[PDB]
């Protein structure tokens, strides 16, 4: 049958909740700060420059975001379910070996039960604060007064 | 109807004779329903007896205009781009004479393609792109080629919002049937946030990229594609980076400035398109209002308020049904939209807003008559659709005893006056001219009505013109010249190719055209006014809302009982307006060339396209074909074998099509029936006719094929007559 | 900063001039026309005390109270007060 797309008060928000969640680690620059020593800038004006850069260049940029976008909509179809994903191998009874299950988090299950001593002393907050990390570099791209500078100071 | 539903087909209705009123297109065959179907295709007395949808259609079938105006423009930006002449014309204005269109040399074609400027074969333009396009804080042919697809983007998308309505399961009532906010939004931030937004991209970028164009260069020896960011350093030539100010307010010091704006009025010597140093300020000073203004509000309240004695008790309650009409809230609009277009038509020619207009003569009068036919073609409409209200829209009569029920109360009255108004005019408004003939052909000028014989004496001056070009000495601050250079007092020096605007003097031969307008504007409106007013009931027919606002004519009795109705008052009301506008046009160019347009040289001894022939000689209404129609038009009837030629070569057709309208206008109906059978007979003998009962024209369709023709005839005639006497000398 | 810092506080001289003169002028509304200088409701001198307009429209002058002379024809005389 024809593919689906249900609008209803607020899908736009579940996938819009999600869009920013992905962009909250695609925030990148300060989430993984080792990521850019100077990589936030794609490649100053002076700026910095005492290109933008040495580089990691190239082409084959569309093919990626398309081809691995050709996966985003698969963990979105495959696990509609009827399971058989582990096609195993025709012969060979020796394949008990599992790996996990369906994973979200420390894996197959949680695992290695046994825990607490020290580490010691929902979950839209695990969202809310990282747009308060996203939109922040947003103005920090253009983060300048330039002619003048910090009035504050 | 099935097919069959409700609920329980997706299977669409392709096949099974008919739809549209219920002993419908009947099984039994006919032709009339094939002009039916197209006509009244949009309507609402059928589709459903229930509002609901209709607004859910019109907010969609709307959409496909914007998208269209959007597929259009693109082929104009593209066109105004790679079919170039714009690049070539801009380094080289005063000189060129623009093109965008070109043939392909099939058959006779090519004559139509005649050297236009930056070195190429093509057909000219009287549609002032190449001049909005002055803007391009950038320049480049392939660039317009982005603004172009940027156009096709808005479209497909601003055309899939139309899928994303009606066809998608739609909104409903409340959504529009709560009106509460609508203008709040619209005027605030778009009316505002455009004009506003337009400010930001009207000094940022444009001002500078013609501040140092009004001199020389060749583009890209100027205005890069990015250059205009943070680099507030070239913005340095055209005022400070605020230096020491912080967000206006006052603890500011000017020992020598006052931001961009520094208000102008007049005309650039080198590009008299009015100054741009202003053009930001005015749009800024707009938006604010809109920005503040679109913040009313939520609605009755304000109208449910001020009443009086004779005034409007129903003022209070002036329509619940103004959230429940359309045909009403469209008719109102058209009067404004329409009447607010031809107010353009003036502020344009007496105050150009684009670089290179006036000098460009033909590329802003075309305008002033195109914009001019809309501030007219949209007004008779603005009546039609009120007649469409007055007849039907609401369910019952829930609307009662108010402003209207009032106006109607008198009705053989509001239109009782207005009538005499017209015959007072007409006698004082046309036979006035006829005097001259009858007495200048009798010939005794002592007693004509000349700008000189009947007592007026070498001055017009003392009225209000002369207190307009002189007003920068009131509460007025100032700024050299006026507001519109065409005003009485001071100044001259306007332009170094040809001319632009200067005083434009008056008296008589300006006095009385100005009056024919009155009588013309007035008897137009009489027929529409009385037409929409007497929409539904009368003492020739009271049983007279019983079908619709059309209906051919009630019937041979009562004496006549023919025209009546109001489709037809909006049929004989077009018939006039075609004059209303058609003679207003006739006015402007005979003025604007008889005086104004003309030309400088040494001692700037002015030499109008015509040494004021107007003088003593429009006053004669033959002079209007001595000096007009037979004088100019000599360029239309000489135009063969040329480049424009398509005008002279239209000017015969369409000067034919009009003289084909009368056939549709002037004739019976069972006539072309009585005829259509003689035909139908000869048909049957060979065995070649019956199926789909061939029929004559639907009494009022016949009128529909008058009028519409009489206009596309009688009009393009001049559209040709014109473009042929401003291209080439003038 | 700059003089614009003594102007950073001048955001107050308009915005607080505006918004502090705000509430009162819309407070006992549902009123429209009318007041005391017309139709029945009554007592005089004319007066005296009733806010927004009076105090803050006087404060535009007030902002020019102490920065006066210091910005003007720069410093003159030998202590205009006579005291140490
Ligand atoms: C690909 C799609 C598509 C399809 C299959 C349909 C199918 C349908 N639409 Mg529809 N519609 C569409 C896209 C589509 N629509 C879009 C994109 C819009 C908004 C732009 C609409 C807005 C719309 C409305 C308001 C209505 C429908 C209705 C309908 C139903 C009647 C259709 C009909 O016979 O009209 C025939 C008309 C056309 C095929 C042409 C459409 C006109 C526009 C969009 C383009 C033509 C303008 C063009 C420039 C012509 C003038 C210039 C000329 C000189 C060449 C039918 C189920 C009607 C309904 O629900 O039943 C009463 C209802 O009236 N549609
Ligand atoms: C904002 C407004 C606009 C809108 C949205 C409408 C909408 C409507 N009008 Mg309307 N109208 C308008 C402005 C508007 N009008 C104006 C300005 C006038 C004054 C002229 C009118 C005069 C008018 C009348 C008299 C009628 C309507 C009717 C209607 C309704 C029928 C529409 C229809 O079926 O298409 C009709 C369109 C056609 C059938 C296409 C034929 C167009 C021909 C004449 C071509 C025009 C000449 C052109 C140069 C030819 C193309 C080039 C060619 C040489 C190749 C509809 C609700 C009708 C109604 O009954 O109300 C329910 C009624 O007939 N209108
Ligand atoms: C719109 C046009 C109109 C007007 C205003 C005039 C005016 C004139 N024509 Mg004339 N004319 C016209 C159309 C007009 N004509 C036409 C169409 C033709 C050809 C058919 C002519 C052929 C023609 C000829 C051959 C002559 C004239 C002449 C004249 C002049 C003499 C008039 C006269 O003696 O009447 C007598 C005047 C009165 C009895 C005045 C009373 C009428 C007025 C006051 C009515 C006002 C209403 C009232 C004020 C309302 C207020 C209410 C009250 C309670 C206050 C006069 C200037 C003659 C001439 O030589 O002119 C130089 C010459 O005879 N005309
Ligand atoms: C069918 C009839 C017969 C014929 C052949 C004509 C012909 C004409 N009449 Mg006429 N007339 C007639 C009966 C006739 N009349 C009757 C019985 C009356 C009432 C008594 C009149 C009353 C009358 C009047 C008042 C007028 C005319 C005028 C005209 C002429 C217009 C000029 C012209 O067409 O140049 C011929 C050259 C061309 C047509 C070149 C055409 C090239 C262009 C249009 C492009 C090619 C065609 C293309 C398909 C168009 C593009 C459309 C596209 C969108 C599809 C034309 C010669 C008018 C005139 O000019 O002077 C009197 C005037 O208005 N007639
Ligand atoms: C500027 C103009 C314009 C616009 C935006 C529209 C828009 C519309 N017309 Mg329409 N129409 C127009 C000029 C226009 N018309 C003219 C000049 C006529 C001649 C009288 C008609 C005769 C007409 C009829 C008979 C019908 C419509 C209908 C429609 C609607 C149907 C859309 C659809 O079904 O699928 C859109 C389909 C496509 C985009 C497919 C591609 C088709 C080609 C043309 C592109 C849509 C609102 C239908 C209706 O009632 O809806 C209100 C109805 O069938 N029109
Ligand atoms: C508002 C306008 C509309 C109109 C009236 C025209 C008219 C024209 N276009 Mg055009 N065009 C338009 C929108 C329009 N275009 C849009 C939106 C685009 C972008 C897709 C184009 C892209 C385009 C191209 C590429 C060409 C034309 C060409 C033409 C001319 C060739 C005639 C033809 O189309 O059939 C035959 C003709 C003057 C052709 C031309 O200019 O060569 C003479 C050229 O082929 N157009
Ligand atoms: C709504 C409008 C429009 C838009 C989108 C912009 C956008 C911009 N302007 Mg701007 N500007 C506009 C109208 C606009 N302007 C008008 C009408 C004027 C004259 C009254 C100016 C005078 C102006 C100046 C002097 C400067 C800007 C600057 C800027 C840039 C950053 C600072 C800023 O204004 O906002 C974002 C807000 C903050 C960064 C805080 C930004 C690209 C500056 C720049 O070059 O980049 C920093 C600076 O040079 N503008
Ligand atoms: C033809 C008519 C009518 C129109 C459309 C205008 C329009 C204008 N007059 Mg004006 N005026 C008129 C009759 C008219 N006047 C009359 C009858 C008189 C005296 C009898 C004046 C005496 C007058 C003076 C003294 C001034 C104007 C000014 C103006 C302009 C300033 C805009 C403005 O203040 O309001 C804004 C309205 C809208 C935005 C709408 C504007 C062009 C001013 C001017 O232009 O001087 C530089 C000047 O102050 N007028
Ligand atoms: C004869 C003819 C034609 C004619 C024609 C004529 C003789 C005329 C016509 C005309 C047309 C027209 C005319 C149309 C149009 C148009 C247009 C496009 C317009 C536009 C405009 C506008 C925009 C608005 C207003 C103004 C104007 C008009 C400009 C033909 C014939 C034939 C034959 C043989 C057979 C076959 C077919 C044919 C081939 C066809
Ligand atoms: C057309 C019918 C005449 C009725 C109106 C005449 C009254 C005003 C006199 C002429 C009006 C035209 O105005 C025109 O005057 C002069 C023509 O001699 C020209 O004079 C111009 O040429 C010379 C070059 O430096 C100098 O004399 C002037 O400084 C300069 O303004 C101008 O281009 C224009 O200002
Ligand atoms: C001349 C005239 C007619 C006769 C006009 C007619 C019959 C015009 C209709 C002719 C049609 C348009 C011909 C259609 C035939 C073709 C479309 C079919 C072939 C398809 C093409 C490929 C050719 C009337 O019916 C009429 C009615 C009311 C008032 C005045 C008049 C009037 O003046």
């Amino acid at each position: 049958s024809d593919p689906e797309g249900t609008g209803g008060f607020i899908e736009p928000k579940w996938l819009a909740y999600g869009e920013i969640i992905n962009g909250r680690y695609a925030m990148l620059g300060a989430v993984g700060a080792i990521a850019p020593e100077i990589l936030g800038k794609a490649g100053w004006f002076r700026t910095g420059f005492i290109y933008n850069y040495w580089a990691d260049s190239y082409t084959l940029f569309v093919f990626e975001m398309a081809l691995m976008g050709f996966a985003e909509h698969r963990r979105f179809q495959d696990w509609a379910k009827p399971g058989s994903m582990g096609k195993q191998y025709f012969l060979g009874l020796e394949k008990g070996l599992g790996g996990s299950g369906e994973p979200a988090y420390p894996g197959g299950p949680f695992f290695n039960p046994l825990g607490f001593g020290k580490d010691e002393k929902k979950l839209k907050e695990v969202k809310n604060g990282r747009l308060a990390m996203l939109a922040i570099l947003g103005y920090f791209v253009q983060a300048l007064v330039t002619g003048v500078g910090p009035y504050q100071n | 109807l099935v097919d069959r539903d409700p609920i329980k087909t997706s299977f669409e209705q392709w096949a099974k004779p008919g739809h549209f009123s219920r002993t419908i297109a009947k099984g039994p065959d006919t032709t009339t329903w094939i002009w039916n179907l197209h006509a009244d295709a949009h309507d609402f007395d059928s589709h459903t007896s229930d509002l609901e949808e209709i607004s859910r259609k019109v907010f969609s079938a709307h959409f496909g205009q914007l998208s269209i105006i959007f597929l259009w423009l693109s082929g104009m930006y593209f066109h105004g781009a790679r079919f170039s002449n714009y690049e070539a014309w801009l380094n080289d204005p005063t000189h060129i004479g623009p093109s965008a269109q070109v043939v392909w040399p099939i058959v006779g074609q090519e004559i139509l393609n005649g050297d236009v400027g930056g070195g190429f074969r093509g057909i000219q333009i009287t549609s002032g792109f190449f001049q909005i396009w002055r803007a391009s804080g950038i320049t480049s042919e392939l660039q317009l080629y982005c603004t172009a697809i940027g156009a096709l983007v808005f479209a497909g998308l601003m055309l899939f919002a139309g899928w994303f309505h009606y066809h998608k399961a739609a909104p409903k009532l409340a959504w529009f049937q709560d009106v509460e906010s609508m203008l709040n939004h619209h005027l605030a931030g778009l009316l505002g946030l455009g004009s506003l937004s337009w400010a930001r991209h009207q000094v940022h970028v444009s001002l500078p990229i013609n501040q140092f164009l009004n001199a020389g260069v060749d583009p890209k020896e100027i205005p890069l594609p990015h250059e205009f960011i943070l680099n507030r350093d070239l913005l340095a030539q055209l005022y400070p980076s605020f230096a020491e100010g912080a967000t206006p307010f006052f603890t500011l010091n000017w020992s020598k400035y006052a931001d961009f704006l520094t208000f102008r009025g007049g005309l650039d010597p080198l590009t008299g398109g009015l100054w741009l140093t202003d053009i930001a300020h005015h749009h800024l000073a707009i938006a604010i209002l809109f920005l503040i203004a679109g913040h009313m509000y939520r609605i009755k309240d304000i109208l449910e308020a001020h009443k009086g004695p004779f005034t409007g008790q129903g003022h209070k309650g002036l329509y619940e049904i103004l959230t429940t009409s359309w045909h009403a809230q469209l008719s109102i609009n058209l009067a404004m939209l329409g009447s607010l277009t031809i107010v353009v038509a003036q502020h344009m020619y007496s105050m150009p807003p684009y670089p290179y207009l006036a000098t460009d003569y033909a590329t802003q009068l075309s305008l002033f008559t195109h914009h001019m036919w809309i501030g007219g073609f949209l007004i008779v409409g603005a009546a039609a659709h009120a007649a469409i209200f007055m007849v039907r829209d609401y369910d019952p009569t829930t609307r009662y005893n108010d402003l209207l029920d009032r106006v109607l109360r008198h009705r053989d009255a509001i239109i009782s006056h207005l009538n005499w108004v017209c015959i007072f005019l007409g006698f004082h408004s046309f036979g006035l001219y006829i005097h001259n003939d009858t007495m200048s052909a009798l010939g005794r000028p002592q007693d004509m009505f000349s700008d000189t014989a009947i007592q007026l004496q070498p001055v017009f001056a003392q009225w209000i013109q002369n207190t307009h070009a002189l007003a920068p000495g009131t509460t007025a601050p100032g700024a050299t010249a006026s507001t519109s250079l065409t005003w009485g007092g001071g100044d001259l020096v306007a332009v170094g190719n040809k001319v632009a605007l200067l005083p434009i003097p008056l008296g008589t031969a300006d006095f009385l055209v100005h009056h024919i307008h009155a009588f013309t504007i007035h008897v137009t409106v009489l027929i529409l006014l009385k037409g929409v007013l007497f929409a539904r009931s009368s003492r020739l027919i009271p049983d007279k809302a019983n079908l619709g606002f059309r209906f051919p004519c009630d019937g041979p009795g009562r004496g006549g009982t023919c025209q009546v109705s109001a489709w037809d008052h909006v049929f004989l009301g077009l018939f006039w307006m075609y004059n209303s506008i058609s003679v207003v046009i006739f006015h402007f160019s005979w003025k604007m060339q008889s005086d104004v347009w003309g030309t400088i040289n040494d001692q700037g001894v002015v030499t109008h396209i015509t040494a004021g022939n107007f003088a003593q000689s429009s006053i004669t209404i033959n002079g209007w074909l001595r000096d007009f129609l037979w004088a100019q038009a000599s360029q239309v009837i000489q135009s063969y074998g040329s480049s424009l030629s398509a005008y002279g070569l239209f000017f015969l057709g369409a000067h034919f099509v009009w003289a084909f309208s009368l056939m549709f206008l002037f004739s019976g109906r069972g006539y072309w029936q009585e005829l259509i059978e003689s035909i139908v007979w000869a048909h049957n003998k060979l065995k070649v006719a019956p199926a789909t009962q061939p029929r004559a024209l639907s009494i009022v369709q016949g009128r529909a094929v008058g009028v519409t023709h009489y206009l596309l005839g009688g009009i393009a005639t001049t559209w040709a007559f014109f473009l042929a006497r401003i291209i080439a000398v003038g | 900063d700059y003089i614009g810092s003594s102007t950073n506080l001048i955001m107050v001289t308009t915005t607080t001039l505006m918004l502090f003169a705000g509430r009162f002028g819309l407070a006992p509304s549902a009123n429209r026309k009318a007041t005391a200088g017309l139709k029945l409701e009554a007592r005089e001198s004319g007066l005296q005390t009733g806010d927004p307009a009076g105090f803050t429209l006087a404060d535009t002058l007030a902002c020019g109270a102490v920065g006066h002379i210091m910005g003007v024809g720069i410093v003159l005389g030998l202590k205009n007060t006579g005291v140490l």
